[PDB]
């Protein structure tokens, strides 16, 4: 009849309820009208096909642009003293102050300073013009289209695949790694050593030319032959110019470890070696499970036989195997899981090591892509959490995992909620406790008086890694081990290089204030953890709701009865944790970039003395950097980094909207439209307007919703407004 | 431990000047043989004195001029950490102790909830010190330390 | 006369009593065999909801 | 030398179907090899792959040439590779 | 609309039925309890679902249950 | 007390199972034919790494450095003899039909025949366990003392020296 | 060029608010 049409009960509302919960519940596919299994897998196959069109689609704009209204050519030949450029500006309501301002970069109008580090990453990977450039936006467009071609294509019935198909798993696995991974990985390594590399050393290997021109002096036969270390005797000079046939060795796969000098990032020689190394691993990985052929594995019986006996782990995993294939929301959850931790590894990773030529100079795009990640690993750790629940609810079955790992949670889940409630209010009594405590006496100025606990488990870490720093004598740093010999030269001279490096971000100096702050974020992590599991444990019930199984995932309460039952769903945990998460990985990106910026600063002696008492991080983090932000516009003049204060003021604005949503609720607003309804009707020259939709509050569950997105869309502007402004004022 | 010890520091030592002088320079404004006069002077040889003690125990202090902790388990910083910890299990485990048995000597007869908004019962009979033995509660564990009602 | 003695000591076993494990003394049991749940039993603690009694089926453990 | 190749490639070979092959085998029984519901192919229509499997010989599958012989082959890769 | 159920679980004590103040429950004779009566939903099309019916009900969880369903005017609320 | 399992009809069977390793039976078996293999290899092996060490060797250690540096002197060379062929006896030694042949498999490898004895055959039994649980024990001595990287035998040298010399430890 | 497409942006808004609306009150 109306909208939505996969849901009628919903479509029935005469009020305005019906168009906000119509939008917020087209993609949960398994509460809507008659679903089947069926549709509901080829609903999510087709709806796959669309996201990797926009994907594509979405970098195909960005190699467009770049190519069309950035300068790339003049950032090549220079690119130290150049200032990447995103995109034009055009605004109407631009004065003829701000067309001023950010006209930047050698652009002939106002445009918008990159930093997203796509100059850097397509210039190390072989992109020199616009016209490559063009050509990679028009392959993306295309490959945006097949995509959509797939998906339509799937939709027939002529092409359609079984439930069971998508639930053949053993051969889904051995595809993936054996291809999806493996394969992929092995011809990027192609890509490095036929145009990445070569590109690097100075000749243009393109498709016009790449048939005739030899990766390597020596033919393909070395490798086929069995002797692989020619590829490994020339290797690029220390002293190497990048795009510069200067100093360029022949080797295409190496070792060396540590950094290019000049570029202060990896050696593309030791990439094109790690991807070539790991998709062999990859590739007879992918061939572990049974398909078709007679040999492999069984998953399930594998999971079977891991039964210890006497105890103390029941079943073991018998029958898990159907419980993950029969349940997508597991699975889902398993998949943000893993996603979310490798999310943050490259966080961590890219920072410590560079990959893309002069990213590590650009000290604006490497907080922004830290900062980046950790929020989108954030909301994904918070997913996979959050799917978990719904699978207990939804897709669990009590009887099929009998006295199984899966089920041995649920009956001692008072064990796991207390001690995560421990480890939570014993990090928070401590870790607040000797921040207040050094406020204290900077406050009665006796600064001596500090308990600065000295990171010295984590120093002790640093040491065995080669930092020859402290007096621990660990190893590869020590006297006589078996560990930093067996270096045989390669990484570790290259490597050892590196890490006593005073400039780069490879393993930095760490002393007391280091240490209070990973206690913070080790109390983020076990309290957002602490509410997300409970959330999960408690979703099919407790004893003040032993059958919340029967609400379903997302529900507003179930009254003001038995006490009270505000925020008793695991929907409302998860909205929760949201808020924890975000401290979490605020207090994370707060600690990351004011180490930085007092290093770039050349005074990292300012962090190591402010960081230990929590009126240092108020003002000499945040009200110091605050300067250049908040004179964006002046009532005197008007600067570059006036769209960043004014995002700033922005940020303020939607975080505290949020405010209203999350304190004030229903009832009041419900009672406060119902005297506007009855106004609207007895107003004449209005009267002859009527609306289709009955006038209502927002739900109890909506206004949730609505204020946390406020929340944190607020948080997140604020901070990149702040984040990039502060640093690249002062660059 | 790149810090070298606050005897041989400089800027530990320096801290110490900076401070004293400073406490010197709000003296000159009242005038020996008053009030405020004793209580700077009483603030300033406190100040000195735990520079002093500072320097004698140990502590390490960092660059910056102030002392650090080592909770490692050194031997030559155990007070630092380990002795002042076992002194707080020791307490801390004391009144989890004495709390413990209050809670269970009330339950049988009465009105439970009486004994606990009111207790006019002063540790019962005679229940605190029964935390100087606390440690002894190991062998409260190899018996019943724990209800069997749920789990083990 | 049935199952229960009445000053017997119950364990609980619906799982979805507030006492779902705990025990509890019995006032009496009726002996009506239409009554679903007879058996009304005592407890020292309340619930949720402020009350300290309740009727339950036969399958139940003594003590 | 390509003779390394083939002596590891060959010992991979012998073993498989002499020294190892009634391990093998018996443990593809205890394991295979797909459930759901049960046994994958109903539904999945794929779904052994009987012909290759066939083999005249008084064992050895083709697949299993190809199967232990690529061990092999890494093996003396490996072993090349290596000393240089 | 919203969907109430009744349980045999039920004593008969009447409570429900005098907290609600749309009319949707009614009593009914039965064998199950020494009230010999039980709580009956006839008219769930008036219901709210304000749970009033629950935070009346004296037995170990409630032998009342309400699960909000489809949202109309009545559930709604609506005067208007 | 003794554990229920453990009887005492067993060879080398003095009651020790302090974590009921063996309280399930099919696998108790297992772990005795484990415990022989174990057993011979390293009776086999102690007396290895001694008389080579009396005639003059620098020890075990020093034995094996030479391959990291006739017929067929090279580590190549000799790890694939011993390879296939250690794969060749073993993997076959598998049988699993009458516990590894008992665990004992006798037959031609009694040349002597003194498996053909009721008693005796018993008290040789109890008697190759219990030297064999002596090996065991010794090639953790060795081991454990080895991994200072001097000398088996030296080692008593030194001791012998000296009862002086004190090994204090953690300890 | 690049001032005639941002205003397009702009008229889908008013193309594509007008069509849903008539969309969600069917
Ligand atoms: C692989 C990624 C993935 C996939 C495929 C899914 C899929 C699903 N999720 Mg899940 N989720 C994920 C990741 C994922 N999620 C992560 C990472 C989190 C952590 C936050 C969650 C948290 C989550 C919750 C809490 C719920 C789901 C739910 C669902 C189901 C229905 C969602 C729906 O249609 O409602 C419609 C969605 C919308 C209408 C989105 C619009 C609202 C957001 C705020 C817009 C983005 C913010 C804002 C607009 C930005 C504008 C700012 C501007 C100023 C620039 C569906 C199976 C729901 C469910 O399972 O039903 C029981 C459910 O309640 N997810
Ligand atoms: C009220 C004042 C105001 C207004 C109306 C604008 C308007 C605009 N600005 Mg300006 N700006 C302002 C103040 C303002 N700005 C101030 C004070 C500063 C600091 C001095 C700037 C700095 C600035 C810069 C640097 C740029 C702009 C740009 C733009 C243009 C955006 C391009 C576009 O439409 O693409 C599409 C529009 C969007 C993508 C917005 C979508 C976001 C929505 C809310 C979420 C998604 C909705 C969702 C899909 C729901 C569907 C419903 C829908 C289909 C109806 C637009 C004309 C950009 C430009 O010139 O374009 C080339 C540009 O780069 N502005
Ligand atoms: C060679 C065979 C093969 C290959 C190449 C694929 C490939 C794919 N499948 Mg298919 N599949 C296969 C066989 C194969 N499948 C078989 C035999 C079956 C069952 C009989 C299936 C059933 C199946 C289903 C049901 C689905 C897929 C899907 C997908 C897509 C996964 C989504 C994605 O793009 O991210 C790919 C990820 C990578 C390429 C990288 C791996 C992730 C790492 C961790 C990222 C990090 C890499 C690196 C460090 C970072 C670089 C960043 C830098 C470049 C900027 C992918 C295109 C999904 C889909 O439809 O697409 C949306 C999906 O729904 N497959
Ligand atoms: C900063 C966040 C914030 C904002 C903006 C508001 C705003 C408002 N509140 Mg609220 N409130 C908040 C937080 C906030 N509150 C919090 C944290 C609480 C907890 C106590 C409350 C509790 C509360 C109560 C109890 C009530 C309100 C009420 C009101 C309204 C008063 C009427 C009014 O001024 O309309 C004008 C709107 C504004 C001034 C907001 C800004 C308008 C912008 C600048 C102009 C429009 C922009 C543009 C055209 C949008 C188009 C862009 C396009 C892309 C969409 C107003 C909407 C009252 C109400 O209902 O009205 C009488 C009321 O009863 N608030
Ligand atoms: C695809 C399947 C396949 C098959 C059936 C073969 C088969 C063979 N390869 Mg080959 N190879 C392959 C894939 C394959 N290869 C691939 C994918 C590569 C690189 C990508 C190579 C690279 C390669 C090299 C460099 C060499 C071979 C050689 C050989 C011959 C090895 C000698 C031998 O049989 O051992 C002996 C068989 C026995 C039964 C011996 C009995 C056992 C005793 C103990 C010995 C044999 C015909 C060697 C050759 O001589 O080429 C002509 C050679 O050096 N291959
Ligand atoms: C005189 C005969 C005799 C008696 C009465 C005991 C009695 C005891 N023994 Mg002992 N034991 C004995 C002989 C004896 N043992 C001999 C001959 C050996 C070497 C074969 C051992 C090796 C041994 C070990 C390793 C342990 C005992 C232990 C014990 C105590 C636990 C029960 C047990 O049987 O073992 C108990 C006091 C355990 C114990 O708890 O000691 C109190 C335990 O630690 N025994
Ligand atoms: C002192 C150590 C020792 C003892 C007491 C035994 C005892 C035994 N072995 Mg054993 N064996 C040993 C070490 C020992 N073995 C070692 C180190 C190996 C590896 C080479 C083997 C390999 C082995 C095999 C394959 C077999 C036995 C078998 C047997 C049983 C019958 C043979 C026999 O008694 O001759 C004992 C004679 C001596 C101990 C003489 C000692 C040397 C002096 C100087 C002469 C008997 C219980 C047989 C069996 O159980 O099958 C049914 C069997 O076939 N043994
Ligand atoms: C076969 C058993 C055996 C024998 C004969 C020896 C003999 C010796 N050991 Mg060794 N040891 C052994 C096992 C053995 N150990 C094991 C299993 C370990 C691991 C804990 C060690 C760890 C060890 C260290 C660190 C040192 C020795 C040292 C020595 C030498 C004299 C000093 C000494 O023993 O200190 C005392 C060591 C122990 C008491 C370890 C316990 C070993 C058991 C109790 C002895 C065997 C038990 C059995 C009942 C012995 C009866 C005699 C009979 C077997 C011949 C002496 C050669 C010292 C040395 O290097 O001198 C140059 C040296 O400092 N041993
Ligand atoms: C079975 C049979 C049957 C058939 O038919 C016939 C015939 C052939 C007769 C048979 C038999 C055979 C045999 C007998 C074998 C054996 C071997 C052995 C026993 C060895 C020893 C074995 C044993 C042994 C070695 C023991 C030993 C001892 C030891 C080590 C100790 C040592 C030591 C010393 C000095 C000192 C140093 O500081 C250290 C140590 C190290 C501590
Ligand atoms: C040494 C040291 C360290 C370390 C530590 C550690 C690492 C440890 C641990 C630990 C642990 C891991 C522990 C555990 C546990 C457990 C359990 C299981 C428990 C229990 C308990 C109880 C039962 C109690 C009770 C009671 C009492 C007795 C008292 C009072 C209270 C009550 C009453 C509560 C560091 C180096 C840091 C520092 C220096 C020193
Ligand atoms: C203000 C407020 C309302 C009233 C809110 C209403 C009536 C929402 C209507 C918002 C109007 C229509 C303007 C919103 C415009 C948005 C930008 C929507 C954009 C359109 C799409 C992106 C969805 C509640 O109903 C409520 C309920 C429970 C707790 C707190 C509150 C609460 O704080």
């Amino acid at each position: 009849l109306r909208i939505p049409r996969f849901s009628q009960g919903l479509a029935q509302d005469p009020t305005t309820r019906r168009i906000w919960f119509g939008i917020a519940t087209a993609h949960d596919f398994e509460s809507h009208d008659d679903i089947t299994e069926g549709r509901l897998y080829q609903n999510i196959f087709a709806s796959h096909f669309g996201q990797l069109a926009i994907i594509f689609l979405w970098t195909s704009g960005n190699l467009f642009h770049v190519a069309w209204q950035g300068n790339f050519e003049a950032w090549v030949q220079d690119p130290f003293h150049v200032r990447p450029i995103a995109h034009a500006i055009w605004d109407p309501h631009f004065g003829q102050p701000a067309v001023e301002a950010f006209t930047r970069g050698g652009a002939l109008g106002p445009v918008n300073n990159a930093y997203s580090g796509v100059y850097q990453w397509w210039y190390t990977i072989g992109l020199r013009t616009n016209e490559d450039l063009y050509t990679g936006a028009i392959f993306l467009l295309f490959l945006s289209f097949i995509s959509l071609l797939a998906g339509w294509l799937h939709l027939q019935p002529k092409w359609k695949p079984s439930v069971s198909w998508f639930k053949n798993a053993e051969s889904r696995l051995n595809h993936h790694l054996s291809g999806l991974f493996g394969v992929s990985s092995l011809a990027w390594a192609g890509h490095l050593v036929h145009v990445a590399i070569p590109g690097s050393r100075g000749e243009y290997v393109r498709w016009n030319n790449f048939l005739d021109v030899l990766p390597y002096p020596q033919g393909l036969g070395p490798l086929l032959t069995g002797q692989w270390n020619l590829y490994a005797q020339n290797p690029s000079s220390s002293n190497h110019l990048f795009g510069t046939t200067q100093g360029a060795g022949t080797a295409i796969l190496t070792i060396l470890g540590g950094f290019h000098p000049q570029t202060q990032s990896l050696w593309l020689t030791d990439m094109a070696h790690h991807h070539l190394a790991i998709a062999f691993l990859f590739l007879i990985g992918g061939l572990m499970y049974r398909t078709n052929f007679g040999i492999g594995h069984s998953i399930k019986y594998i999971l079977e036989a891991h039964i210890p006996p006497g105890g103390r782990l029941g079943r073991g995993h018998k029958g898990l195997y159907d419980t993950i294939n029969n349940s997508i929301h597991f699975q889902l959850g398993l998949a943000l899981a893993s996603l979310g931790v490798i999310t943050s590894l490259v966080a961590q990773h890219m920072y410590s090591l560079p990959a893309y030529a002069f990213i590590a100079q650009d000290f604006t795009t490497q907080a922004a892509l830290y900062t980046h990640h950790q929020y989108i690993a954030g909301f994904i750790m918070t997913g996979a959490f959050a799917h978990g629940p719904i699978f207990f609810i939804r897709d669990y079955n009590p009887e099929q995992n009998a006295d199984n790992v899966l089920a041995r949670m649920l009956e001692h889940k008072e064990a796991i909620i207390s001690h995560l409630s421990w480890a939570s209010l014993f990090l928070g009594f401590h870790t607040l406790g000797l921040y207040v405590h050094n406020d204290v006496m900077l406050a009665f100025g006796t600064p001596e008086k500090q308990i600065l606990i000295e990171p010295i488990f984590a120093q002790w870490i640093q040491s065995a890694h080669g930092k020859t720093s402290y007096g621990f004598d660990v190893l590869l740093s020590s006297t006589n081990s078996p560990a930093l010999n067996a270096g045989r030269s390669i990484w570790l001279p290259g490597w050892l290089n590196a890490i006593n490096e005073n400039s780069n971000s490879l393993f930095l100096t760490i002393g007391p204030g280091d240490f209070l702050v990973h206690h913070a974020i080790a109390l983020g992590l076990h309290t957002t953890t602490l509410i997300l599991v409970k959330g999960a444990l408690d979703a099919r019930g407790s004893k003040l709701m032993p059958d919340k199984k029967d609400f379903g995932y997302s529900f507003p309460c179930d009254g003001p009865g038995r006490g009270g039952t505000c925020d008793i769903s695991a929907w409302d945990d998860f909205y929760l944790a949201v808020f924890w998460m975000l401290n979490t990985i605020g207090w994370v990106t707060f600690y990351w970039h004011w180490k930085h910026i007092t290093l770039w600063q050349g005074n990292v002696s300012q962090f190591n003395e402010s960081s230990t008492y929590l009126m240092g991080w108020l003002r000499d983090y945040l009200w110091l950097n605050s300067s250049q932000l908040i004179n964006g516009y002046t009532p005197l003049v008007c600067n570059s980094l006036s769209v960043w204060a004014w995002m700033f003021l922005f940020g303020h604005l939607v975080w505290a909207t949020g405010f209203m949503f999350l304190i004030s609720w229903r009832g009041y607003w419900q009672e406060l439209i119902e005297t506007l309804a009855w106004a609207h009707e007895r107003t004449p020259l209005a009267n002859l307007i009527r609306w289709r939709d009955k006038p209502v509050a927002l739900s109890i569950v909506q206004a949730r919703l609505v204020g946390l997105v406020h929340f944190s869309v607020g948080y997140i502007f604020t901070y990149a407004a702040f984040l990039i402004a502060s640093t690249s004022g002062k660059f | 431990s790149g810090l070298t010890p606050c005897k041989e520091s400089k800027q530990f030592a320096k801290r110490e000047k900076q401070s004293i002088k400073k406490l010197e320079s709000s003296l000159k404004i009242y005038a020996a043989d008053s009030a405020p006069a004793l209580a700077i002077n009483a603030t300033i040889e406190k100040t000195k004195r735990r520079f002093d003690n500072y320097a004698k125990q140990g502590l390490l202090c960092g660059a910056d001029g102030l002392p650090h902790l080592i909770v490692s388990g050194d031997q030559r910083h155990w007070g630092e950490f380990i002795t002042p910890g076992i002194l707080f299990l020791y307490i801390a485990g004391w009144i989890g102790w004495v709390g413990r048995s209050y809670l269970i000597a009330i339950r049988d007869e009465k009105k439970p909830t009486q004994k606990e908004i009111i207790i006019d019962v002063p540790l019962a009979s005679r229940l605190v010190f029964r935390g100087f033995s606390w440690p002894i509660a190991a062998y409260r564990e190899l018996l019943n330390g724990e209800l069997v009602a749920k789990d083990v | 006369p049935i199952g229960p003695k009445r000053g017997a000591k119950v364990k609980i076993l619906r799982q979805e009593s507030y006492w779902y494990k705990g025990t509890g003394s019995v006032v009496t049991v009726d002996q009506d065999p239409n009554t679903r749940y007879p058996v009304v039993v005592r407890f020292n603690k309340v619930n949720y909801a402020n009350v300290s009694t309740n009727n339950y089926a036969l399958d139940e453990v003594e003590e | 030398p390509s003779l390394v190749i083939s002596l590891s490639t060959g010992l991979s070979l012998f073993l498989g179907r002499f020294v190892f092959f009634n391990f093998q085998r018996e443990n593809v029984a205890k394991q295979v090899p797909e459930q759901n519901g049960k046994g994958t192919h109903f539904d999945a229509g794929d779904e052994r792959a009987k012909e290759y499997a066939g083999l005249l010989k008084s064992a050895a599958a083709i697949v299993d040439v190809l199967a232990w012989g690529s061990i092999g082959h890494i093996v003396a890769y490996y072993l090349a590779l290596t000393t240089s | 609309s919203h969907s109430v159920k009744i349980y045999d679980t039920c004593i008969g004590c009447t409570q429900c039925v005098r907290a609600c103040p749309t009319d949707v429950l009614e009593m009914i004779p039965w064998g199950g309890c020494k009230a010999k009566q039980i709580a009956s939903a006839p008219r769930t099309e008036d219901c709210v679902g304000c749970k009033r019916c629950e935070s009346a009900c004296p037995t170990d969880f409630l032998s009342v249950r309400v699960y909000l369903w489809h949202e109309t005017t009545r559930s709604m609320g609506l005067a208007y | 007390p003794r554990p229920s399992y453990l009887d005492g009809s067993a060879p080398g069977d003095f009651g020790f199972d302090p974590l009921r390793l063996g309280e399930v039976p099919e696998n108790l078996e297992r772990f005795k034919e484990s415990e022989l293999i174990h057993c011979r290899w390293a009776m086999l092996a102690v007396p290895g790494i001694l008389v080579p060490e009396a005639l003059g060797l620098g020890n075990w250690v020093k034995a094996q450095e030479w391959a990291a540096l006739v017929p067929w002197g090279t580590l190549p060379t000799i790890l694939v003899i011993e390879f296939l062929s250690i794969a060749f006896v073993e993997h076959q030694r598998s049988m699993e039909k009458d516990p590894e042949k008992k665990k004992y498999p006798g037959g031609a490898f009694d040349p002597l025949g003194y498996s053909k004895d009721p008693k005796k055959f018993h008290e040789y039994k109890i008697k190759e366990v219990k030297n064999g649980r002596l090996a065991l024990l010794a090639f953790v001595g060795i081991c454990v003392q080895q991994s200072a990287y001097p000398g088996t035998g030296p080692l008593e040298n030194l001791a012998t020296h000296l009862a002086d010399p004190w090994h204090n430890n953690i300890g | 060029p690049s001032l005639f497409v941002p205003l397009v942006g702009l008229l889908f808004p008013a193309v594509a608010m007008a069509s849903l609306f008539l969309h969600v009150e069917k």
